[PDB]
Protein backbone atom coordinates (compact mmCIF):
# COMPACT_ATOMS: atom_id res chain seq x y z
CA UNK A 1 0.00 0.00 0.00
CA UNK A 2 1.02 3.33 -0.77
CA UNK A 3 1.66 5.84 2.07
CA UNK A 4 0.83 9.13 1.63
CA UNK A 5 2.68 11.75 3.87
CA UNK A 6 1.25 14.83 4.56
CA UNK A 7 3.20 17.90 6.16
CA UNK A 8 2.88 20.24 8.09
CA UNK A 9 0.25 18.49 10.17
CA UNK A 10 -0.70 22.07 11.15
CA UNK A 11 -0.38 25.25 8.77
CA UNK A 12 -1.42 28.24 10.73
CA UNK A 13 -2.00 31.64 8.54
CA UNK A 14 -4.16 34.96 8.32
CA UNK A 15 -6.65 35.10 5.42
CA UNK A 16 -4.82 36.82 2.17
CA UNK A 17 -1.40 34.72 2.91
CA UNK A 18 -0.71 31.65 0.35
CA UNK A 19 -1.14 28.40 1.95
CA UNK A 20 0.72 25.69 0.87
CA UNK A 21 0.71 21.86 1.64
CA UNK A 22 2.54 19.10 0.70
CA UNK A 23 1.73 15.27 0.48
CA UNK A 24 4.53 12.99 -0.47
CA UNK A 25 4.00 9.58 -2.06
CA UNK A 26 6.39 6.59 -0.35
CA UNK A 27 6.45 5.21 -4.18
CA UNK A 28 5.09 7.04 -7.00
CA UNK A 29 1.69 7.64 -8.47
CA UNK A 30 1.07 6.74 -11.59
CA UNK A 31 -0.39 9.22 -14.44
CA UNK A 32 -0.49 11.63 -11.67
CA UNK A 33 -3.28 10.18 -10.44
CA UNK A 34 -3.91 12.13 -7.31
CA UNK A 35 -6.80 14.32 -5.48
CA UNK A 36 -7.39 16.75 -2.99
CA UNK A 37 -10.33 17.35 -0.69
CA UNK A 38 -11.25 19.65 1.87
CA UNK A 39 -13.25 17.83 5.36
CA UNK A 40 -14.82 20.31 7.72
CA UNK A 41 -16.04 18.84 11.56
CA UNK A 42 -18.96 16.32 10.69
CA UNK A 43 -18.68 17.03 6.93
CA UNK A 44 -18.00 14.18 4.37
CA UNK A 45 -14.50 14.77 2.74
CA UNK A 46 -15.51 17.03 -0.40
CA UNK A 47 -14.16 17.58 -3.64
CA UNK A 48 -11.33 19.88 -4.79
CA UNK A 49 -8.63 18.91 -7.13
CA UNK A 50 -8.63 15.83 -9.56
CA UNK A 51 -5.73 14.51 -11.58
CA UNK A 52 -2.95 16.14 -9.51
CA UNK A 53 -3.66 19.95 -11.44
CA UNK A 54 -7.56 20.01 -12.14
CA UNK A 55 -9.88 21.96 -10.44
CA UNK A 56 -13.58 20.08 -9.50
CA UNK A 57 -16.46 21.96 -10.65
CA UNK A 58 -17.42 25.42 -8.62
CA UNK A 59 -13.92 25.28 -6.80
CA UNK A 60 -12.82 28.54 -7.09
CA UNK A 61 -8.69 29.41 -8.48
CA UNK A 62 -7.43 30.55 -5.81
CA UNK A 63 -7.27 26.28 -5.42
CA UNK A 64 -4.27 24.97 -7.73
CA UNK A 65 -2.93 21.62 -7.40
CA UNK A 66 0.95 20.27 -8.72
CA UNK A 67 3.30 17.72 -8.37
CA UNK A 68 4.30 14.41 -9.85
CA UNK A 69 5.87 11.36 -9.25
CA UNK A 70 6.49 10.39 -5.34
CA UNK A 71 5.95 14.50 -4.38
CA UNK A 72 2.44 16.75 -4.83
CA UNK A 73 1.26 19.90 -3.55
CA UNK A 74 -2.02 21.72 -3.03
CA UNK A 75 -1.71 25.50 -3.06
CA UNK A 76 -4.15 28.03 -1.97
CA UNK A 77 -3.37 31.69 -2.92
CA UNK A 78 -4.73 33.66 -0.80
CA UNK A 79 -6.69 31.95 2.15
CA UNK A 80 -10.51 33.51 2.56
CA UNK A 81 -12.20 32.31 5.68
CA UNK A 82 -13.81 29.69 4.92
CA UNK A 83 -10.86 28.30 3.60
CA UNK A 84 -9.43 26.96 7.16
CA UNK A 85 -10.47 23.54 6.94
CA UNK A 86 -8.32 20.17 7.47
CA UNK A 87 -7.47 18.56 3.54
CA UNK A 88 -6.29 15.15 2.48
CA UNK A 89 -4.70 14.03 -0.98
CA UNK A 90 -5.71 10.81 -2.62
CA UNK A 91 -3.70 8.88 -4.18
CA UNK A 92 -5.84 6.38 -7.05
CA UNK A 93 -2.86 5.40 -9.08
CA UNK A 94 -2.60 1.98 -7.52
CA UNK A 95 -4.56 -0.50 -5.24
CA UNK A 96 -5.41 0.13 -2.39
CA UNK A 97 -6.43 3.41 -2.92
CA UNK A 98 -4.98 5.38 0.31
CA UNK A 99 -5.68 8.97 1.71
CA UNK A 100 -2.78 11.08 3.46
CA UNK A 101 -3.04 11.75 7.51
CA UNK A 102 -3.99 15.42 6.31
CA UNK A 103 -3.15 18.90 7.38
CA UNK A 104 -5.29 21.25 9.37
CA UNK A 105 -4.90 25.36 8.09
CA UNK A 106 -5.80 26.67 11.07
CA UNK A 107 -6.33 30.40 12.06
CA UNK A 108 -3.22 31.99 13.30
CA UNK A 109 -3.75 35.26 15.79
CA UNK A 110 -1.97 37.30 18.58
CA UNK A 111 -1.24 35.07 21.63
CA UNK A 112 -3.86 34.63 24.19
CA UNK A 113 -3.26 33.24 27.72
CA UNK A 114 -5.90 30.48 29.25
CA UNK A 115 -8.08 31.73 31.75
CA UNK A 116 -8.08 28.55 33.99
CA UNK A 117 -10.27 26.89 36.13
CA UNK A 118 -10.35 24.04 38.27
CA UNK A 119 -13.22 21.83 39.63
CA UNK A 120 -13.68 19.23 42.10
CA UNK A 121 -15.57 16.28 41.86
CA UNK A 122 -18.77 16.64 43.04
CA UNK A 123 -19.91 14.91 46.91
CA UNK A 124 -22.76 13.09 44.99
CA UNK A 125 -20.10 11.58 41.96
CA UNK A 126 -17.98 10.89 45.19
CA UNK A 127 -20.46 8.53 46.55
CA UNK A 128 -21.42 6.60 42.94
CA UNK A 129 -17.36 5.60 43.63
CA UNK A 130 -15.68 7.66 41.20
CA UNK A 131 -13.87 11.14 41.92
CA UNK A 132 -13.66 13.34 38.07
CA UNK A 133 -11.53 16.55 39.09
CA UNK A 134 -11.55 18.79 36.18
CA UNK A 135 -9.69 22.08 35.05
CA UNK A 136 -10.74 24.10 32.34
CA UNK A 137 -8.73 26.31 30.14
CA UNK A 138 -10.62 28.62 27.67
CA UNK A 139 -9.68 31.21 25.04
CA UNK A 140 -6.18 30.82 24.70
CA UNK A 141 -4.10 30.83 21.44
CA UNK A 142 -2.34 29.22 19.96
CA UNK A 143 -3.60 25.67 20.45
CA UNK A 144 -0.84 24.17 21.93
CA UNK A 145 -0.81 24.24 25.87
CA UNK A 146 0.71 21.84 28.97
CA UNK A 147 -2.05 20.67 31.53
CA UNK A 148 -0.61 18.84 34.71
CA UNK A 149 -2.23 17.23 37.41
CA UNK A 150 -0.29 17.06 40.51
CA UNK A 151 -1.68 15.46 43.73
CA UNK A 152 0.26 16.14 47.03
CA UNK A 153 2.93 17.46 44.67
CA UNK A 154 3.25 13.68 42.61
CA UNK A 155 3.09 14.30 39.29
CA UNK A 156 -0.40 12.65 37.78
CA UNK A 157 0.36 10.69 34.54
CA UNK A 158 -1.89 7.96 32.55
CA UNK A 159 -5.43 9.11 34.19
CA UNK A 160 -6.15 12.14 32.65
CA UNK A 161 -7.77 12.75 29.62
CA UNK A 162 -8.15 16.08 27.43
CA UNK A 163 -10.68 17.52 25.19
CA UNK A 164 -10.14 20.19 22.83
CA UNK A 165 -12.80 22.30 20.98
CA UNK A 166 -12.43 23.86 17.30
CA UNK A 167 -11.44 27.38 16.47
CA UNK A 168 -13.29 29.86 17.47
CA UNK A 169 -15.66 30.86 14.14
CA UNK A 170 -15.35 34.96 15.69
CA UNK A 171 -12.33 35.14 17.58
CA UNK A 172 -10.02 32.28 16.36
CA UNK A 173 -9.70 30.50 20.08
CA UNK A 174 -9.60 27.47 21.80
CA UNK A 175 -10.71 26.17 25.33
CA UNK A 176 -9.86 22.63 26.55
CA UNK A 177 -10.95 20.62 29.44
CA UNK A 178 -8.97 17.83 31.26
CA UNK A 179 -10.44 15.55 33.14
CA UNK A 180 -8.28 13.49 36.12
CA UNK A 181 -9.89 10.26 37.38
CA UNK A 182 -9.17 8.30 40.56
CA UNK A 183 -11.59 5.74 42.55
CA UNK A 184 -13.03 7.28 45.37
CA UNK A 185 -10.67 5.02 47.24
CA UNK A 186 -7.17 7.12 46.21
CA UNK A 187 -8.87 9.99 45.81
CA UNK A 188 -9.89 10.00 49.63
CA UNK A 189 -6.14 8.87 50.31
CA UNK A 190 -4.70 12.64 49.63
CA UNK A 191 -5.08 16.27 49.84
CA UNK A 192 -3.70 18.91 47.34
CA UNK A 193 -5.13 18.78 44.28
CA UNK A 194 -3.46 20.43 41.50
CA UNK A 195 -3.91 21.22 37.61
CA UNK A 196 -0.58 23.43 36.49
CA UNK A 197 -1.17 24.82 33.10
CA UNK A 198 1.39 25.99 30.65
CA UNK A 199 1.05 28.04 27.53
CA UNK A 200 3.13 30.60 25.70
CA UNK A 201 0.84 33.20 26.60
CA UNK A 202 2.12 32.62 30.04
CA UNK A 203 4.76 34.56 31.48
CA UNK A 204 4.94 31.40 33.99
CA UNK A 205 2.72 28.12 34.46
CA UNK A 206 -0.35 28.59 36.22
CA UNK A 207 -1.40 26.72 38.57
CA UNK A 208 -5.07 25.97 40.12
CA UNK A 209 -5.48 23.66 43.16
CA UNK A 210 -7.99 23.18 46.09
CA UNK A 211 -8.13 21.18 49.41
CA UNK A 212 -9.72 18.18 49.38
CA UNK A 213 -13.14 18.96 51.42
CA UNK A 214 -12.67 22.59 51.69
CA UNK A 215 -14.07 23.64 48.24
CA UNK B 1 -27.39 15.92 -9.27
CA UNK B 2 -26.81 12.77 -7.16
CA UNK B 3 -27.49 11.39 -3.49
CA UNK B 4 -26.57 8.67 -1.65
CA UNK B 5 -28.55 8.11 1.34
CA UNK B 6 -27.00 5.21 4.36
CA UNK B 7 -28.30 3.97 7.35
CA UNK B 8 -27.61 0.63 9.14
CA UNK B 9 -27.17 0.40 13.00
CA UNK B 10 -24.98 2.65 14.66
CA UNK B 11 -23.46 0.71 18.02
CA UNK B 12 -22.60 -2.92 18.13
CA UNK B 13 -20.21 -5.03 20.71
CA UNK B 14 -17.19 -6.77 20.28
CA UNK B 15 -16.96 -9.65 17.52
CA UNK B 16 -20.65 -8.79 15.87
CA UNK B 17 -20.84 -7.77 12.61
CA UNK B 18 -21.37 -4.50 11.21
CA UNK B 19 -24.04 -3.72 8.39
CA UNK B 20 -24.23 -0.84 6.58
CA UNK B 21 -26.18 0.06 3.11
CA UNK B 22 -26.63 3.24 0.51
CA UNK B 23 -28.76 3.94 -1.77
CA UNK B 24 -28.30 6.30 -4.77
CA UNK B 25 -31.14 8.28 -6.24
CA UNK B 26 -30.19 10.20 -9.55
CA UNK B 27 -27.98 9.46 -12.43
CA UNK B 28 -27.67 5.72 -13.29
CA UNK B 29 -26.26 3.50 -11.17
CA UNK B 30 -24.69 1.43 -13.28
CA UNK B 31 -20.97 0.76 -14.30
CA UNK B 32 -19.47 3.23 -11.44
CA UNK B 33 -17.45 1.21 -8.71
CA UNK B 34 -19.29 1.99 -5.45
CA UNK B 35 -17.05 2.69 -2.71
CA UNK B 36 -17.32 2.34 1.39
CA UNK B 37 -14.38 4.59 3.19
CA UNK B 38 -14.24 5.36 6.96
CA UNK B 39 -12.99 7.48 9.35
CA UNK B 40 -11.91 7.03 13.00
CA UNK B 41 -13.14 9.59 15.40
CA UNK B 42 -10.08 12.14 15.36
CA UNK B 43 -8.32 9.90 12.34
CA UNK B 44 -7.31 9.95 8.84
CA UNK B 45 -9.77 8.20 5.41
CA UNK B 46 -9.20 4.70 5.15
CA UNK B 47 -10.68 2.77 1.81
CA UNK B 48 -12.20 0.00 2.04
CA UNK B 49 -13.01 -1.56 -1.00
CA UNK B 50 -15.61 -1.06 -4.08
CA UNK B 51 -18.49 -2.93 -5.99
CA UNK B 52 -20.09 -2.42 -9.69
CA UNK B 53 -23.24 -2.94 -10.41
CA UNK B 54 -21.89 -6.73 -12.28
CA UNK B 55 -20.77 -7.54 -8.73
CA UNK B 56 -17.14 -6.81 -9.15
CA UNK B 57 -15.39 -6.14 -6.38
CA UNK B 58 -11.92 -4.96 -5.12
CA UNK B 59 -10.82 -4.83 -1.55
CA UNK B 60 -8.39 -2.82 0.45
CA UNK B 61 -6.40 -5.77 1.81
CA UNK B 62 -5.93 -4.36 5.47
CA UNK B 63 -9.79 -5.84 5.88
CA UNK B 64 -10.28 -8.35 3.25
CA UNK B 65 -10.10 -11.45 5.29
CA UNK B 66 -13.55 -9.45 7.19
CA UNK B 67 -14.87 -7.45 4.31
CA UNK B 68 -17.99 -8.55 2.32
CA UNK B 69 -19.63 -5.38 -0.21
CA UNK B 70 -22.28 -6.37 -2.05
CA UNK B 71 -25.05 -5.27 -4.57
CA UNK B 72 -28.93 -5.18 -5.20
CA UNK B 73 -29.36 -3.43 -8.64
CA UNK B 74 -33.22 -4.14 -7.93
CA UNK B 75 -33.06 -0.98 -5.59
CA UNK B 76 -30.06 0.73 -6.55
CA UNK B 77 -28.35 -0.24 -3.73
CA UNK B 78 -24.86 -1.47 -2.09
CA UNK B 79 -24.12 -2.57 1.18
CA UNK B 80 -20.52 -3.03 3.20
CA UNK B 81 -20.54 -5.90 6.01
CA UNK B 82 -17.38 -5.86 8.60
CA UNK B 83 -17.17 -9.20 10.42
CA UNK B 84 -15.59 -9.92 14.17
CA UNK B 85 -15.59 -5.86 14.73
CA UNK B 86 -13.65 -4.59 17.71
CA UNK B 87 -13.16 -1.35 19.38
CA UNK B 88 -10.93 -0.46 16.39
CA UNK B 89 -13.81 -0.32 13.71
CA UNK B 90 -15.29 2.30 15.73
CA UNK B 91 -15.96 5.02 12.73
CA UNK B 92 -17.83 7.36 10.45
CA UNK B 93 -18.69 5.05 7.84
CA UNK B 94 -19.11 6.42 3.99
CA UNK B 95 -20.19 5.84 0.61
CA UNK B 96 -18.58 7.25 -1.94
CA UNK B 97 -19.35 7.74 -6.48
CA UNK B 98 -16.38 8.49 -8.92
CA UNK B 99 -17.82 11.18 -11.62
CA UNK B 100 -17.06 8.56 -14.38
CA UNK B 101 -17.59 5.63 -14.97
CA UNK B 102 -14.16 4.86 -16.31
CA UNK B 103 -12.01 7.42 -14.84
CA UNK B 104 -9.47 7.60 -11.65
CA UNK B 105 -10.92 6.63 -8.53
CA UNK B 106 -11.68 9.88 -6.63
CA UNK B 107 -15.03 10.48 -5.33
CA UNK B 108 -17.13 13.91 -6.02
CA UNK B 109 -20.32 12.13 -4.48
CA UNK B 110 -20.84 11.21 -0.84
CA UNK B 111 -22.72 9.97 1.55
CA UNK B 112 -23.75 11.73 4.52
CA UNK B 113 -21.58 8.76 6.74
CA UNK B 114 -22.96 6.92 9.36
CA UNK B 115 -21.08 6.94 12.88
CA UNK B 116 -20.76 3.05 13.69
CA UNK B 117 -19.53 2.74 16.92
CA UNK B 118 -18.20 -0.68 18.85
CA UNK B 119 -18.01 -0.69 22.38
CA UNK B 120 -18.74 -3.90 25.37
CA UNK B 121 -20.88 -1.28 26.91
CA UNK B 122 -24.63 -1.07 26.92
CA UNK B 123 -26.22 1.74 25.50
CA UNK B 124 -27.17 4.14 28.76
CA UNK B 125 -28.28 7.77 28.73
CA UNK B 126 -25.88 9.67 30.72
CA UNK B 127 -25.73 10.52 34.60
CA UNK B 128 -24.99 14.39 35.35
CA UNK B 129 -22.93 16.26 37.97
CA UNK B 130 -22.52 20.10 38.83
CA UNK B 131 -18.93 21.66 38.27
CA UNK B 132 -18.79 24.22 40.73
CA UNK B 133 -15.65 26.16 40.75
CA UNK B 134 -13.03 27.23 43.57
CA UNK B 135 -11.76 37.39 36.31
CA UNK B 136 -15.55 39.44 36.56
CA UNK B 137 -16.85 36.22 35.07
CA UNK B 138 -17.23 32.87 36.99
CA UNK B 139 -17.15 29.40 35.31
CA UNK B 140 -20.09 26.80 36.15
CA UNK B 141 -19.76 23.57 34.63
CA UNK B 142 -21.57 20.57 33.83
CA UNK B 143 -20.04 16.97 33.49
CA UNK B 144 -22.10 14.44 31.53
CA UNK B 145 -20.89 11.07 31.97
CA UNK B 146 -21.17 6.48 31.61
CA UNK B 147 -23.43 7.57 28.31
CA UNK B 148 -23.15 5.54 24.98
CA UNK B 149 -23.37 5.62 21.99
CA UNK B 150 -21.70 9.76 21.80
CA UNK B 151 -24.42 11.61 20.93
CA UNK B 152 -25.63 14.05 23.20
CA UNK B 153 -26.15 17.96 23.39
CA UNK B 154 -25.97 20.54 26.54
CA UNK B 155 -28.21 23.34 27.17
CA UNK B 156 -28.86 25.73 30.10
CA UNK B 157 -31.34 27.47 31.40
CA UNK B 158 -31.73 29.95 34.45
CA UNK B 159 -33.28 29.73 37.60
CA UNK B 160 -35.46 32.29 35.66
CA UNK B 161 -36.12 29.89 33.05
CA UNK B 162 -34.76 32.07 30.26
CA UNK B 163 -32.04 30.56 28.16
CA UNK B 164 -27.89 31.36 29.18
CA UNK B 165 -26.48 31.88 25.93
CA UNK B 166 -22.85 32.10 26.76
CA UNK B 167 -22.04 27.70 26.42
CA UNK B 168 -18.92 26.52 25.35
CA UNK B 169 -18.67 23.06 23.38
CA UNK B 170 -16.16 20.02 24.38
CA UNK B 171 -15.76 16.74 22.40
CA UNK B 172 -16.78 13.57 24.48
CA UNK B 173 -13.81 10.92 25.68
CA UNK B 174 -13.94 7.87 25.42
CA UNK B 175 -13.23 5.17 28.94
CA UNK B 176 -14.60 2.14 29.37
CA UNK B 177 -15.84 2.15 26.19
CA UNK B 178 -18.54 4.61 27.49
CA UNK B 179 -18.39 8.57 27.14
CA UNK B 180 -17.88 11.74 28.89
CA UNK B 181 -18.08 15.16 28.21
CA UNK B 182 -18.07 18.57 30.35
CA UNK B 183 -19.69 21.80 29.53
CA UNK B 184 -19.69 25.21 31.13
CA UNK B 185 -21.07 28.70 30.70
CA UNK B 186 -19.31 31.80 32.01
CA UNK B 187 -21.45 33.78 34.06
CA UNK B 188 -20.18 37.69 34.78
CA UNK B 189 -18.09 37.48 38.49
CA UNK B 190 -20.80 40.36 39.92
CA UNK B 191 -23.53 38.20 39.61
CA UNK B 192 -24.42 38.09 43.40
CA UNK B 193 -30.41 36.48 43.85
CA UNK B 194 -29.97 32.90 41.76
CA UNK B 195 -28.74 30.39 44.26
CA UNK B 196 -28.18 27.94 40.85
CA UNK B 197 -28.35 27.39 37.12
CA UNK B 198 -29.76 24.43 35.11
CA UNK B 199 -28.00 21.99 33.05
CA UNK B 200 -29.22 20.03 30.37
CA UNK B 201 -28.58 17.28 27.99
CA UNK B 202 -30.26 15.06 25.46
CA UNK B 203 -29.08 11.74 24.79
CA UNK B 204 -31.18 8.81 22.61
CA UNK B 205 -31.57 7.40 25.54
CA UNK B 206 -32.93 9.84 27.55
CA UNK B 207 -32.89 13.75 28.41
CA UNK B 208 -31.80 14.35 32.19
CA UNK B 209 -30.98 17.90 33.90
CA UNK B 210 -29.16 19.24 37.23
CA UNK B 211 -28.98 22.23 38.78
CA UNK B 212 -25.63 23.22 39.45
CA UNK B 213 -24.84 25.82 42.42
CA UNK B 214 -23.44 28.86 41.99
CA UNK B 215 -20.42 29.19 43.93
CA UNK B 216 -18.64 32.43 45.36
Amino acid sequence: EIVLTQSPATLSLSPGERATLSCGASQSVSSNYLAWYQQKPGQAPRLLIYDASSRATGIPDRFSGSGSGTDFTLTISRLEPEDFAVYYCQQYGSSPLTFGGGTKVEIKRTVAAPSVFIFPPSDEQLKSGTASVVCLLNNFYPREAKVQWKVDNALQSGNSQESVTEQDSKDSTYSLSSTLTLSKADYEKHKVYACEVTHQGLSSPVTKSFNRGEC
Amino acid sequence: EVQLQQWGAGLLKPSETLSLTCAVYGGSFSDYYWSWIRQPPGKGLEWIGEINHSGSTNYNPSLKSRVTISVDTSKNQFSLKLSSVTAADTAVYYCARPPHDTSGHYWNYWGQGTLVTVSSGSASAPTLFPLVSCTSSVAVGCLAQDFLPDSITFSWKYKNNSDISSTRGFPSVLRGGKYAATSQVLLPSKDVTDEHVVCKVQHPNGNKEKNVPLPV
